[PDB]
Formats: C-alpha cells, structure tokens, sequence
C-alpha cells in the first residue's frame, strides 16, 4: 500500500546501518552473502559480480 | 635484541620467562597457543610460525581435531578481482559435533548462519559464544580452547591451546 | 496502577511446519524454538520481515497476517476461507 513512516529521497535507498545512500554503494545479497559494491567473484564454472545492487551472474 | 639488563631480571616473552643469572637466561619449555591466520589475498600462517601462499579456488580445510574429532574448520577460496593471482577468502565454515553435529557459517558481510537460518548475535548456547567484537567483527568461543575472528573480507584467525 | 495491563510478548504456533513455536518479544525480535533470528526469514510459507524498519510482521500463507508486539499493537488479518 501507500504507507506512513520514516523515507528518504527517491535518489537515496536504505542502508543496513541505519543512513540511506545512493545505489552507487548499495551493495548485493546474493545467497544471502552481503558483497561490497565491487566484489568480482567467480568459481571456477560461473563468473558473477555485484556493479550497483544487483548481482550480474553469468555462465 | 641488543640492549644490556642487570642479572636477576625477569621478562617475559609472550609464550613465558626467562631470568639472568650469571650471563645465561634461564627458560621454561611449557606450551603457548598457537594461531592459524588467513588474510590479504591468499597468505597463510601456520600454528608453528611459518608463513607460505596458496592461490587454490575451492573448499579447502583449514584445521581439524585428528585423533578425536571435537571440531573442524573449511575454508572456501575464490578469485576476487580481475587478475588470476588474486585469490581472497569468501566464507569459512566451522563444524561441531559435540553439539547437534550443527554447522556453523561465517559469510562475506559480518553475518552468520547455523544450518542454514541466520542469526541475531550474541548467541549463548552452551558451549560456544558468539558476538561482535568492535561491533565490526564477530569471534567465536566454543569452550575455553577455541577463538575465532572475522571471515568478512577474509582476516580469519585461530587460537588453540595447548591440550591440542 | 492496577488498571494498566499492556501485553508484553505474544506466541505463534504452525502445526504444518515443524510444529514450530515462534515468539515475538517485547523489542522488535523474533524467536523460532528459542533461537533468536535475524530478518527476513524467508522458510517455505512464513515470510516475517520488518515493514518499517520498527515494526515486525509475520505472513504465514496468504490467509494470514500479524503485526508487531513490541510495545503491544497486535493485530492480525484473516481471509474469509476462516
């Protein structure tokens, strides 16, 4: 729905530590793993980074 | 280490003492902890000081309890940036089968996970604690002969007493 | 006062899952079987994630719903298959 509470600006997103940043350093939670806004990342089959949020997975 | 001391002295390495008499520092040969460290990319340390590299992608085991079976510690390995020789640690896991033959994971950020569900910290069950430590850091506690340290960005560490 | 009775903490139980016993306590925290959880909690069919980031909520299924039970304001939502 359309809630009542405690935002920040539309160019800001939330933050784990309680500040709202830009999508620039939001970082990823693929598998649950909490990946730093550059962290390139591949076994050896795959081939995955985390750029802006999401977490651009590849084969 | 190059500096003079009266005889009668006492200093104490961190393992244990030693005392001047009549030029020669007497010395106990009693065991002290040793520590296992992970960090950087890939440079290992082992319980008996020696240091050495091993840019292996894969779960390796890191440490074990080998007569008896009290515990046993895996690493995972990955590439971490774009050149081959960069090779940092992404998550460890810890096992314990005194207790429900649980299993335990330090993941990427400072979170953990037993078997599968995660976990507000701190965590008193019985034996181990778990809880931060400059609230940027978790350490394990099973008993009173086991620490850990962060697995987050891959500084892990170890502390063994001497009854292993 | 005598006349002041607040609720301090409030218990689920899902006999289809487990026969689990989930807790929710008195700040914004949860707690399957005694173990403490952090959020969200995504197992088969419960999902429980904050809402605000001050405020718990459960959703067993569709046909359910909670609120938080921190400071005490329960609620719940139940479809008409109840």
């Amino acid at each position: 729905a359309c809630l009542e509470g405690c935002f920040c600006p539309p160019g800001l997103y939330m933050d784990e530590r309680g500040d709202c940043v830009p999508k620039a350093q939001c970082p990823c939670y693929y598998d649950g793993e909490i990946f730093q806004p550059e962290d390139i990342f591949s076994d050896h089959h795959t081939m995955c980074y985390c750029e802006d949020g999401f977490m651009h997975c590849t084969m | 280490s190059g500096k003079r001391y009266p005889p009668g002295t006492s200093l104490s390495r961190d393992c244990n003492t030693c005392i001047c008499r009549n030029s020669q520092w007497i010395c106990s040969n009693e065991e002290c902890p040793g520590e296992c460290l992970v960090t950087g990319q890939s440079h290992f340390k082992s319980f008996d000081n020696r240091y050495f590299t091993f840019s292996g992608i894969c779960q390796y085991l890191l440490a074990r309890d080998c007569q008896d079976h009290s515990f046993s510690i895996v690493i995972e390995t990955v590439q971490c940036a774009d050149d081959r020789d960069a090779v940092c640690t992404r998550s460890v896991t810890v096992r314990l089968p005194g207790l429900h033959n649980s299993l335990v994971k330090l993941k990427h950020g400072a979170g953990v996970a037993m078997d599968g569900q995660d976990v507000q910290l701190p965590l008193l069950k019985g034996d181990l604690r778990i809880q931060h430590t400059v609230t940027a850091s978790v350490r394990l506690s099973y008993g009173e002969d086991l620490q850990m340290d962060w697995d987050g960005r891959g500084r892990l560490l170890v502390k063994l007493s001497p009854v292993y």
